[PDB]
RNA sequence: CGGUCCGGCCGGGAACUCAAAGGAGACUGCCAGUGAUAAACUGGAGGAAGGUGGGGAUGACGUCAAGUCAUCAUGGCCCUUACGACCAGGGCUACACACGUGCUACAAUGGCGCAUACAAAGAGAAGCGACCUCGCGAGAGCAAGCGGACCUCAUAAAGUGCGUCGUAGUCCGGAUUGGAGUCUGCAACUCGACUCCAUGAAGUCGGAAUCGCUAGUAAUCGUGGAUCAGAAUGCCACGGUG
């Protein structure tokens, strides 16, 4: 079994990864189930954001981190091969575990 | 100015289905808890019966029709200058002023248990002696010797 | 019940008694450290200490020592 | 703010790399309620009592940009007055203002 | 009060109302009575021929009352070294903690008319 | 729909949910009343719901020579053994003296213990630190789990139930204080935090006067985090009662 973990700061470039290593498993013959999309993770800050004083300027502003796994479940080798050294969209980050 | 507003009625009490008894909980009403007042107010007969409180009909109703508010006093402004003029006091409130004089004066009273100085401004409102019979009375007096401006 | 079983000391100080006790009438012993302990073996001299402008002449008394030099010794104005 | 501020504090990390880095749980070998009063542990106490320019604390932050020590957002090492600009130049991923 | 003196009237309560008086303080009071096995409730009747009289000596588990001002002067003359930090500010009209030099500092310095 | 360590614990699944995506949906268009059957408005029908729905968000000529060199670039004026800046002391909690603004009590719709129910959102790998131990305790050891929905911080509290104290300037409620301990740190004088015995002053819900809030708004109780060796009550967020 492998899992790999694909993260991005965009909710579409995650989409657009996905739509390249689930269509390469699938064109490689992979047995695969629908991957899952993970609870949203999320940082956040409200600051003072004038240059000098002026205490009415406080705003909010917040980033999220976006995970998926992959999941295979079948032990064949072959069919996963065609992953592991893959390009994907700019600015994405990719892990393999068990 | 505009408005014309939206105005609430609010819910019955859940046990005796009287909404006299639920505004009476709400002016009861301190730090949100609500469920407590329920405990304080019409949890006893027991302790109007050990004053003047005669026959369980009279038991709240000593609070309602027993009195009848009509004028609020302060000053208002006439052409140019400002004078003192009792204020129509307004229908729906007719009958809810009343109960923030009962729960005020058994509310700063130093006697200990709260449900037994609210039945004690009761039996002393059943006798129509002092607390809140004046605060009517005083501004009717009032009234009576001031009636050009309204 | 001082702060600590073992105490922070330096012999900096204790260190020049046996020629301080020879200065004739010159100007005291000078210090900048005020956090530094009296040891009793201390007493009988004068030392100059910082009061937060210019430095000011105190004596060693049975009642300064097994104490810090700072708590006998001014620290603010106005006086 | 002198620009000594951070060029000393770099040489002061770099001295904590001999006597905590790694080393700040080592007081776990040396501590005791009472330890029958015996000493056998003193060899740790030697090199935790010699530095003094370096500490657990005369530290801080600062922006990456700036030598100003307030106003500083730790995980980005910029301040509340740069990120705003950083975030419209388009100089940081993840991080953007309006839409959302 | 035959918890004081010579005298034998004991018809009160052991816990309530007995606070601040006669070398009692305000919570040892409550478990002294418990850890002996004894009720707190009611004025006391049926605890006759040393029974509290006993527990009274220790109520007052320390030194209490005019041998407690006693106890409190062994390290108060450190005050009158004068020389010294502590007691500068103990001959002086000052705080020696928690307290600032014109935000609410006549509760210690003196009234104002 | 199956097994039934009798437990979603597993086979398994996408069903209110939850975590995610895709497609529809709202236009004064539809119907009445009003009004140059013009423009346009208030309601009604449908519908989850409108009528600048609510929340984000852009800044036409003209304003305040608006704010800031104590956050930068760069010209001018000045310095350049100095106004450079590293040590041992230290300053910035001043002060014989005037005034705001905010918090919490005075109790008994209170205080306390036991029984009793529901969280939500955060944070955390030389981290948060469970079960276990010593001590009344601060806290110090033993030693799992967890990188995010099988853990830790962390029995949610106000509330619901029951007994009890009862104006005494009170076990309430608070300044000050003696002794003994717990902790990080060159360092705990001046100049740190925390715990427990011993002592416990005021305080009658406030007078002319003045200040703020319109519905999930006022009020009321609890959870969390950033800065952060150790140390704010301040501050940015998340829920309950109403």
């Amino acid at each position: 079994r492998i899992r790999i973990r694909l993260k991005a700061f965009d909710h579409r470039l995650i989409d657009q990864a996905t739509a390249e290593i689930v269509e390469t498993a699938k064109r490689t013959g992979a047995q695969v189930r629908g991957p899952i999309p993970l609870p949203t993770r999320k940082e956040r800050f409200t600051v003072l954001i004038s240059p000098h004083v002026n205490k009415d300027a406080r705003d909010q502003y917040e980033i999220r981190t976006h995970l998926r796994l992959v999941d295979i479940v079948e032990p064949t080798e072959k069919t996963v091969d065609a992953l592991m050294r893959l390009d994907l969209a700019a600015g994405v980050d990719v892990q393999i575990s068990l | 100015r505009r408005r014309v507003i939206g105005q609430r009625k609010i819910l019955p009490d859940p046990k005796f289905g009287s909404e006299l008894l639920a505004k009476f909980v709400n002016i009861l009403m301190v730090d949100g808890k609500k469920s407590t007042a329920e405990s304080i107010v019409y949890s006893a007969l027991e302790t109007l019966a050990q004053r003047s409180g005669k026959s369980e009909l009279e038991a709240f109703e000593v609070a309602l029709e027993n009195v009848r508010p009509t004028v609020e006093v302060k000053s208002r402004r006439v052409g140019g200058s400002t004078y003192q003029v009792p204020v129509e006091v307004r229908p729906v409130r007719r009958n809810a002023l009343a109960m923030r004089w009962i729960v005020e004066a058994a509310r700063k009273r130093g006697d200990k248990s709260m449900a037994l100085r609210l039945a004690n401004e009761l039996s002393d409102a059943a006798e129509n002696k002092g607390t809140a019979v004046k605060k009517r009375e005083d501004v009717h007096r009032m009234a009576e010797a001031n009636k050009a401006f309204a | 019940r001082s702060l600590k079983k073992g105490p922070f000391i330096d012999l900096h100080l204790l260190k020049k008694v046996e020629k301080a006790v020879e200065s004739g009438d010159k100007k005291p012993l000078r210090t900048w450290s005020r956090r530094s302990t009296i040891f009793p073996n201390m007493i009988g001299l004068t030392i100059a200490v910082h009061n937060g402008r210019q430095h000011v002449p105190v004596f060693v008394t049975d009642e300064m020592v097994g104490h810090k030099l700072g708590e006998f010794a001014p620290t603010r104005t106005y006086r | 703010a002198k620009q000594s501020m951070k060029a000393r504090e770099v040489k002061r990390v770099a001295l904590a790399d001999k006597y905590f880095a790694k080393r700040a749980e080592l007081k776990a070998i040396i501590s005791d309620v009472n330890a029958s009063d015996e000493d056998r542990w003193n060899a740790v106490l030697k090199l935790q009592t010699l530095p003094r320019d370096s500490s657990p604390s005369r530290q801080r932050n600062r922006c990456r940009q700036t030598g100003r020590p307030h106003g500083f957002l730790r995980k980005f090492g910029l301040s509340r007055i740069k990120v705003r600009e950083a975030a419209m130049r388009g100089e940081i991923p993840g991080l953007k203002k309006a839409s959302w | 009060a035959r918890i004081a003196g010579i005298n034998i009237p004991d018809h009160k309560h052991a816990v309530i109302a007995l606070t601040s008086i006669y070398g009692v303080g305000k919570t040892r009071s409550k478990a002294i009575l418990a850890a002996a096995g004894i009720a707190e409730d009611v004025k006391i009747s049926e605890l006759s021929e040393g029974q509290i009289d006993t527990l009274r000596d220790e109520v007052a588990k320390f030194v209490v009352e005019g041998d407690l001002r006693r106890e409190i002067s062994m390290s108060i003359k450190r005050l009158m070294d004068l020389g010294c930090y502590r007691g500068l500010r103990h001959r002086r009209g000052l705080p020696v903690r928690g307290q600032r030099t014109k935000t609410n500092a006549r509760t210690r310095k003196g009234p104002r008319k």
